[PDB]
């Protein structure tokens, strides 16, 4: 059940569904008791990679190993 | 200059300017002034806001103590021969720090 | 604007005025007018011959 169409390298269903989270280099799925530890929710795209027209796909900013200057407010898709 | 798998090194497109802005966000900058000479540092220090963030911290007398190679000398700081405490120099931060 | 493999779009080397011509050569051309604005058009049509 990984029927991602385009490559941005992640679960079609954690896209289109509740959401997902990045974590340790990975996508997992969104649970309800992750605000506390720090973590956020993100929601995105599947038919297309680039969901704001941003030059970096959504993982690439999601995990942010993309450029370190930045803000953080710019981290979700 | 960065050498390539031949064994020499190459300094062509390689500029630094796009290494400047990045280093100035997530580093802090040290400023050691002695009477002949001054040094400038820039030491990572760890965002505690963000969980996934694994940077190893420090406090400021070990980022002082690691970058200079300054000797610990019974619990003391030497460098030079010069003492360097928090009660034998002038410490001087702008307000914000 | 064209997009290569990494995703990315390039603008360099890729000039307009090579489909110019041809276009022009294989449509009709349709201008609408309102109070506002204009549009101009150019849609392909079938040589019948």
């Amino acid at each position: 059940d990984e029927d991602l169409d385009t490559d941005n390298d992640n679960i079609p269903d954690s896209y289109e569904r509740n959401g997902y989270t990045i974590k340790d280099l990975i996508a997992v799925k969104w649970e309800d008791s992750f605000a506390e530890q720090g973590y956020k929710k993100y929601v995105s795209n599947y038919l297309e990679s680039n969901t704001a027209g941003d030059p970096y796909t959504d993982y690439e900013k999601a995990s942010g190993s993309f450029d370190k200057a930045i803000k953080t407010e710019a981290r979700d898709p | 200059g960065t050498k390539n798998s031949s064994g020499q090194i190459v300094t062509e497109g390689n500029s630094w300017s796009d290494y400047i802005s990045q280093i100035d966000s997530i580093s802090a900058s040290i400023i050691l002034d002695t009477e002949n000479e001054s040094y400038e540092r820039r030491v990572t220090a760890k965002n505690l806001q963000d969980p996934e963030d694994k940077t190893p911290e420090l406090t400021i007398g070990e980022a002082i103590e690691k970058a200079f190679g300054a000797t610990k000398k019974d619990g003391l700081l030497y460098f030079n021969d010069i003492p360097i405490d928090e009660s034998c120099v002038e410490l001087i931060f702008d307000d914000n720090t």
